[PDB]
RNA sequence: UUGGCGGAAAGGCCUUGGGUGCUUGCUGGCGAAUUGCAAUGUCAUUUGCGUGGGGAUAAAUCAUUUGUAUACGACUUAGA
RNA sequence: GCCCUGAAAAUGGAUGGCGCUCAAGCGUGUUACCUAUACUCUACCGUCAGGGUUAUGCCCUGACGAGUAGGCAGGCGUGGAGGUCAGUGACGAAGCCUAGACCGUAAGGUCGGGUCGAACGGCCUCUAGUGCAGAUCUUGGUGGUAGUAGCAAAUA
RNA sequence: GGAAUACUGCCAGCUGGGACUGAGGACUGCGACGUAAGUCAAGGAUGCUGGCAUAAUGGUUAUAUGCCGCCCGUCUUGAAA
RNA sequence: GAAAUUGUUGAAAGGGAAGGGCAUUUGAUCAGA
């Protein structure tokens, strides 16, 4: 990771994507 | 309470509404036959409202029966109530809309004394 | 028999794959197609390029911005072939197409996963030999797809990584099979053999 | 008067029923069900648990014991149509199922009569279960359908 | 859905709507705006439903409504209740 | 297409580019690249990575 | 242990339908691993359940159920006809369904 | 906890060590019961309020102004 | 026998579309399968016919049900009149509102709640200025267009 | 020379699974099984059991989903036009 | 003191019409026994 805030921001983006089901690659 | 009867089935629970009664306010929901010769509803096209016909008629053994199994009889007084002294398992009293609360209590008391079912108690009697 | 099915488009026929996939999505199976650039069509290149030009000259005249949108990529060609099967103008068809994902090449996370085929859509099985066929990357690059040189450069790396993986797995499997062969001849293995394992 | 009167009135005499020619005749159970047969339960508190078959009762039901000791299933009434019958079998000799009838199970904590009967039957049941290898563990285990199991192809 | 074909659109919108509506229903329940079950003591099933008498007994037990009472009707209710309790007392005795 | 995967900025920057980043410069505290300059600390592990 | 399944998984495909007409009273089910009517004859008569979730809790559960029966086969590929006490809502085309093993004839 | 790899949408893969439990590889001992002959019979993030973790202290818009802009919106500049 | 050509223009375009090439095309044969207000069985409604029975009714049996112009029959409803319910009613008449209830195939009828404050219904009959979506219908009322067109001649 | 099998057809042969329906309401009749007694699948379903006893079933209502559905009347051989 | 028409409040739907018929889910509401 880039270790400062990218970690939290990206995991939060991915989990928002996976709860709203708005992800291009993941279902 | 009432008599045993065949299980009630109706063949049409939905109301028969006039065509375009939803489209216009001037056209009311009371049924009126479409006399037009260019009428798809008269010609019975697929995807149109159903029309009333005698095939939808109810069974004679279950006609005029409410779910309690009684035929309704309108009552305005104890004299009209005492017409149904015998017929407690076939008929049920319904107090008329124009009756007052001081007489409704009398009618209900006599109905309790005679063992008659009243269909519309608690009318003007919430106090 | 799975939650999601990954399909390698290599060696397949566009319309037959589209049919089976569509009838699967409308049944509720989630499917992910990869390697659309290696997909195949029956007939010679010339014929299908002519067909795509016939499709490409079609456009709303008074405003081109609102007409048939001619997508050049193989994934989009396959998506068109598929969408023409599905009643995509319904909520049911929309929900069906939202169970699908099409990709040029094998990107993550599907590179680390298993892929399958559809034998009633493969070229080598369905077609008679001595019959010209067409490939979709060539067709799309002819009609204006400007990315075939990156996908090859990336697949050439993916294949090397996968070869390393396979070379490791294959030695592990040799070890396992040898240990099993040594364990064999035991009475437990004889009972298992009797019972069919 | 609001509603005048009807001239006709139906009599309130309700008429008896015609003599119905539908007599109760005893049940014909399928061939697979024979006492001492191991059974799989498909529903209830004990869905998926393997038990044994003991007796057929007057109300079409089946009497079954786990045994309680191994799997935790007591003496119980079970319907035959919610059950799968395995080809596995135990020899029933000496167990006193004569006591148990339909009135035994009428309900109107647990009864000492019940625990007494259950112990005295499942000693004789365990005594014969010990002859076959692994049957204790088989009955202790539960049944489940795995991925790739097709009951129309599966021999039970 | 053509610019992003590998992104779900309608399933996400419907997930949003169902959660949308479920939360609103739960809050309308917490605020006591929906009517209780049939057998609860505060329920009114089989009785007559009239906002006039409801307001009457509420203001006897004594944030914006369309429900008023019409002092005319209030006097009528007091009259008829005096008649009712007169009859009850005549049963009394 | 082409994707940007990282952008690296310098240690010190001018009020001009800070004004470019800002839209009401005369009210702000001008806190634009403070934490980045702090990320330019002893060895610049992040910068070099 | 890891599995407690005592049903078979199936899919609700469609209603009984012609080209331009459908009968919502009858539904079509595709059973996993069943390829022929000779195999579906086993599953005839079996009980069917569609299980869904609501937000409300009505009788101590957010989980609601629609029961039905298998009635007969449909075609040559192992699809069956089914009838429920209440017909399915057509938002379930492509939804999973539980086919229980009772009432058993084994 | 060690170390390495991975940028196509990497968000995952492998590895070192020591703890911590379990182990159906094998043999034993207790408990299950009444969900009453079936009822799917419920088992897989935090936003919100107890929680006290409990410290740190940004911008845009309107109004004003500019005219590289402009029908009005917008745009482009400036102002503690 | 199949295949190519065997002439046909001009918005972009259609074996219905996708698309199909030992076919998802042509010819032929063998099975299985889908499916209509059609056929079979059952129930219910109505009509018609045939029988039975101290009651334009009750019971048994069976066959049938398309429909414009049009014909016949049975019924629902409105204003007023004779009779009757020793009818209803200021503890609330008629009227109006009603996501509430019920009965009839339907016309329509009945009930509950709210508003209102003075007359109104069932039944046996009579009578007619008796039932509306239309008529570039009559009178009255109201909208979208629309805070829109525009309120720019005669020097300020 | 001796059989078998296929094909076609018959059984008032045996057996099993699944679906829909349960009309009618004392008796009367044809019949069958039985030494009788009586019994019976014979002129239309009875028996056993559990759960709930309420918004659960059901109705009404606002929506959604699958399929269908062109705006009425008049005029004319016939029009969405 | 009706309807057309209008405002506020409350609930719901809405990717270039709406309305209607069959069937059910979901939410709200409701009677009988």
């Amino acid at each position: 990771w880039r270790d400062g805030r990218h970690h939290t921001y990206k995991k939060a983006k991915l989990m928002k994507q996976s709860k709203k089901k708005t992800s291009f690659t993941r279902f | 309470a009432s008599l045993p009867h065949p299980k009630i089935v109706k063949k049409h629970t939905k109301k028969f509404k006039r065509h375009h009664s939803d489209r216009y306010h001037r056209v009311a929901e009371n049924w009126r036959k479409q006399k037009g010769i260019d009428s798809v509803v008269r010609r019975r096209f697929r995807g149109n409202i159903s029309q009333p016909k005698i095939g939808y008629g109810s069974n004679k053994k279950t006609k005029f029966l409410s779910p309690s199994g009684h035929k309704t009889f309108l009552v305005a007084n104890v004299k009209d109530l005492e017409t149904l002294t015998m017929h407690t398992k076939t008929y049920a009293a319904e107090i008329a809309h124009n009756i007052s609360a001081k007489n409704r209590v009398v009618i209900l008391a006599r109905a309790k004394a005679l063992g008659i079912k009243v269909t519309n108690p608690k009318g003007r009697l919430a106090l | 028999v799975e939650p999601v099915v990954v399909i390698d488009g290599k060696g397949h026929l566009v319309g037959r794959l589209a049919s089976v996939v569509a009838k699967q999505l409308l049944n509720g199976q989630k499917i992910v197609v990869v390697r659309a650039e290696e997909l195949n069509i029956s007939g010679e290149f010339f014929r299908n390029k002519l067909k795509y030009h016939d499709f490409l000259r079609k456009a709303t005249a008074f405003n081109k911005t609102r007409g048939p949108f001619h997508f050049r990529a193989p994934s989009r060609i396959f998506y068109k072939a598929l969408r023409g099967m599905v009643s995509h103008k319904t909520a049911r068809g929309k929900a069906a197409l939202e169970r699908l994902k099409v990709f040029e090449g094998i990107p993550p996370p599907y590179d680390k996963k298993k892929r399958v085929v559809v034998p009633q859509a493969l070229r080598v099985l369905r077609l008679k030999p001595g019959r010209k066929y067409t490939t979709l990357g060539k067709l799309s690059t002819s009609v204006g797809w400007k990315y075939e040189d990156v996908v090859a450069k990336l697949e050439a790396k993916r294949k090397v990584s996968s070869a390393e993986y396979y070379a490791k797995k294959r030695a592990f499997t040799k070890k396992v099979a040898s240990a099993n062969a040594t364990a064999a001849e035991s009475d437990v293995a004889k009972q298992l053999a009797a019972l069919g394992y | 008067s609001a509603q005048k009167a009807p001239k006709w009135y139906p009599s309130e005499d309700v008429a008896a029923l015609k003599k119905t020619r539908k007599a109760a005749r005893p049940q014909k159970l399928r061939a697979s069900l024979v006492p001492g047969t191991v059974l799989i339960l498909l529903a209830g508190r004990f869905r998926g648990k393997r038990v044994v078959y003991l007796k057929h009762l007057e109300d079409n039901t089946l009497l079954i014991s786990g045994p309680f000791k191994v799997n935790g299933v007591p003496l119980r009434r079970v319907n035959a149509r919610y059950v799968i019958a395995t080809s596995t079998k135990v020899s029933v000799e000496g167990v006193n199922v004569e006591k148990f009838n339909v009135e035994y199970f009428a309900k109107e904590e647990i009864k000492a009569e019940r625990v007494e009967d259950q112990k005295v039957v499942d000693k004789a049941l365990i005594a014969e279960i010990k002859k076959t290898p692994l049957l204790k563990q088989y009955l202790s285990a539960s049944f489940s359908l795995k991925n790739g199991d097709k009951p129309h192809m599966l021999k039970f | 859905s053509k610019n992003s074909i590998n992104r779900p659109k309608l399933t996400s919108n419907l997930h949003h709507k169902v959660h949308s509506l479920n939360k609103k229903r739960a809050q309308r329940e917490r605020a006591g705006l929906l009517k209780p079950a049939r057998s609860s003591v505060n329920s009114k099933s089989g009785e007559i439903k009239s906002v006039a008498l409801d307001l009457y007994f509420q203001n006897k037990k004594n944030s914006i409504t369309t429900r008023t009472l019409s002092k005319k009707r209030a006097k009528k209710i007091e009259r008829n209740l005096k008649y009712a309790t007169q009859r009850k007392l005549l049963v009394d005795a | 297409g082409l994707r940007s995967l990282t952008t690296v900025w310098a240690e010190h920057l001018s009020d001009e580019v800070k004004r470019r980043f800002y839209k009401n410069w005369y009210k702000s505290k001008k806190k634009a690249f403070t934490k980045y300059s702090a990320k330019y600390a002893q060895d610049g592990a992040g910068i070099e990575r | 242990a890891e599995s407690h399944r005592l049903y078979v998984k199936g899919k609700h495909l469609s209603y009984q339908r012609s080209k331009r007409v459908n009968n919502p009273n009858v539904s079509l089910i595709k059973i996993e691993g069943v390829a022929t009517p000779q195999d579906a004859q086993f599953y005839l008569g079996k009980r069917i359940a569609y299980v869904y979730r609501a937000s409300k809790e009505v009788r101590g559960s957010k989980i609601r159920v629609m029961w039905g029966k298998v009635t007969r086969t449909h075609g040559n590929s192992g699809v069956v006809r089914a009838t429920f006490r209440n017909n399915l809502p057509a938002k379930t085309f492509g939804a999973s369904v539980r086919i229980f093993l009772y009432p058993s004839n084994i």
